């Protein structure tokens, strides 16, 4: 009963990155007064089957000068993490149910770059190489300030338990509490995705394909597919975090369907971004995360440490 | 032996075309915006305020129970 309730996550999750990329395009696509995908399929519906079923019947290549075991390891883990890193999300009821899901989500998303890292490696080349040093970069530049930032937002939570920001949450969204800790955050998370403005790892005008150049094929499309279930799972976490829906215990369907409307509107939102702007330069967004969000962070988390002791506000559960 | 049709300009002129840069100013003061910001977080912090101060009592309902329980 178990393992139904792991599959029923995980297939879902993959059908809605499969057709997160023809939404992605088609959004893209009616921002830059086109159309997008809309002829194989009515609507381009069938657009991300025929994607699929082209990538994992062409030819994988391994490179001549490349590790081999790392090179194959390195999709593996990019997609077990993504899959992974979803079940302590409470729908208003998580898979698994854990003391610290927040420290859970962190430790295994700072796991994740070595997937970049180690398939940039094991390509052995340059373009593959300066893809995954632009990784370290990034994550040196928002790993400090992403961990405090989810300190002070969780003080008023009172634990590190995913489901008590339910009831946290039951009268006002946390939004209008911390707005600009959402804000930070909202950049940090575009930050931690290689999403643009800070899709620096791939590349595309600069590196050609950056990290994934050397990949062809189905062990590409891993790659695709974990990069787009970390930008679902990302919205959803910032939806649960600070825009709380209200839970009934005898009707959990009606928050289901509203959380997921919250996330879809970040994710859409994501896309926007996309749209809308050019790309850092990956200096720039370490500057911009060490000299300007770092010490607003410690003075947010300064406030936010003293404020429930100055008004008498501090959350149950020790 | 008609008279010359050639591709001209209409009678007196063509209207005139715009060219200069149209960026209009739309938006509201630093100071409005500044206090809408720290409106909302007070209001956010009264409400979470009253809202903390009811689950700490619940809580220590709760513990009570637990209490009238333990034996
Ligand atoms: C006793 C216990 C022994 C443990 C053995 C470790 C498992 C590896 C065994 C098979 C790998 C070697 C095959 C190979 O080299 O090419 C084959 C073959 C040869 O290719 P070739 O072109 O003819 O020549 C290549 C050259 O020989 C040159 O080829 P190369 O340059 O690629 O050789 C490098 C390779 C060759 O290996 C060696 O040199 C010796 C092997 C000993 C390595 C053990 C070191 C200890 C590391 C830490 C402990 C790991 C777990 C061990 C415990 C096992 C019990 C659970 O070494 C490695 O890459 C080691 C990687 C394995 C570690 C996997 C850990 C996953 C990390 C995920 C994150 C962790 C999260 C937190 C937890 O090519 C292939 O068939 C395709 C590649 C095969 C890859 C399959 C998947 C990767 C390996 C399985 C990992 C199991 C994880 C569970
Ligand atoms: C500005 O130009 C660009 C675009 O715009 C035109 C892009 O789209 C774009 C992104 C690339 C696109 C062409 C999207 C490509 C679509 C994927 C690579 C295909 C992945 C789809 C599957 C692998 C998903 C999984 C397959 C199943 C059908 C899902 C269910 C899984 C089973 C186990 C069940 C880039 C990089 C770009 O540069
Ligand atoms: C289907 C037929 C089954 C055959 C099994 C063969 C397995 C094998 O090792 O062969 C290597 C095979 C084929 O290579 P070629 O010989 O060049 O082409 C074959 C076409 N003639 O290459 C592969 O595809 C390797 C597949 C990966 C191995 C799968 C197991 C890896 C385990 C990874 C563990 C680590 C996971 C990391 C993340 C987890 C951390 C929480
Ligand atoms: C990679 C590291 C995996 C980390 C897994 C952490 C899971 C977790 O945090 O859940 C904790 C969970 C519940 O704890 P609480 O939430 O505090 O409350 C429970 C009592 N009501 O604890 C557990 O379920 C423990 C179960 C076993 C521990 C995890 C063991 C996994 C170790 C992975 C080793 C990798 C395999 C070996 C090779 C690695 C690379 C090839
Ligand atoms: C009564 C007690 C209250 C205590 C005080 C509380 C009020 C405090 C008011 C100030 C809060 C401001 C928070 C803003 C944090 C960042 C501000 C900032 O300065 O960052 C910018 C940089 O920020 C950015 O430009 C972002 C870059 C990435 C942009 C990507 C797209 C933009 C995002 C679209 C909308 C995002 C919506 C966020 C929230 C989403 C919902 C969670 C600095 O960069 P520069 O202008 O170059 O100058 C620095 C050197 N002089």
């Amino acid at each position: 009963m178990f393992m139904i309730n792991i599959l029923s996550l995980i297939i879902p999750i993959l059908l809605a990155v499969a057709f997160l990329t023809l939404v992605e395009r088609k959004v893209l696509g009616y921002m830059q007064l086109r159309k997008g995908p809309n002829v194989v399929g009515p609507y381009g519906l069938l657009q991300p089957i025929a994607d699929a079923l082209k990538l994992f019947t062409k030819e994988p290549l391994r490179p001549a000068t490349s590790s081999i075991s790392m090179f194959i390891i390195a999709p593996i883990l990019a997609l077990s993490l993504a899959l992974t890193m979803w079940v302590p999300l409470p729908m208003p009821y998580p898979l698994i149910n854990m003391n610290l899901g927040v420290l859970f989500m962190l430790a295994m998303s700072s796991l994740a770059v070595y997937s970049i890292l180690w398939s940039g490696w094991a390509s052995n080349s340059k373009y593959a190489l300066i893809g995954a040093l632009r990784a370290v970069a990034q994550t040196i530049s928002y790993e400090v300030t992403l961990a405090i930032i989810l300190l002070s937002v969780l003080l008023m939570n009172g634990s590190y338990t995913l489901s008590t920001l339910i009831t946290t949450q039951e009268h006002i969204w946390m939004i209008f509490t911390s707005w600009p800790l959402a804000m930070m955050w909202f950049i940090s998370t575009l930050a931690e995705t290689n999403r643009a403005p800070f899709d620096l790892t791939e590349g595309e005008s600069e590196l050609v394909s950056g990290f994934n150049v050397e990949y062809a094929a189905g062990p590409f499309a891993m790659f695709f597919m974990a990069e787009y279930a970390n930008i679902i799972m990302m919205n959803a976490f910032t939806a649960i975090l600070f825009l709380g829906a209200s839970h009934d215990p005898h009707t959990p369907e009606l928050y289901t369907i509203n959380f997921v409307l919250k996330t879809l509107a970040l994710t859409i939102t994501f896309l926007w971004i996309r749209a809308s702007y050019p790309r850092f330069r990956y200096d720039q967004l370490m500057h911009l995360l060490w000299k300007s969000f770092l010490p607003l962070t410690l003075a947010l988390c300064m406030w936010h440490i003293s404020l429930p002791i100055m008004t008498a506000s501090i959350p149950p559960q020790s | 032996a008609s008279k010359v049709k050639q591709d001209m300009p209409p009678p007196g002129g063509y209207g005139p075309i715009d060219y200069k840069r149209n960026l209009p100013r739309r938006g509201l003061s630093g100071y409005s915006m500044f206090a809408v910001g720290i409106g909302t977080l007070l209001f956010g912090y009264w409400s979470m305020m009253k809202w903390n101060r009811e689950r700490r009592r619940l809580q220590i309902e709760d513990f009570e129970a637990r209490i009238a329980l333990m034996p």
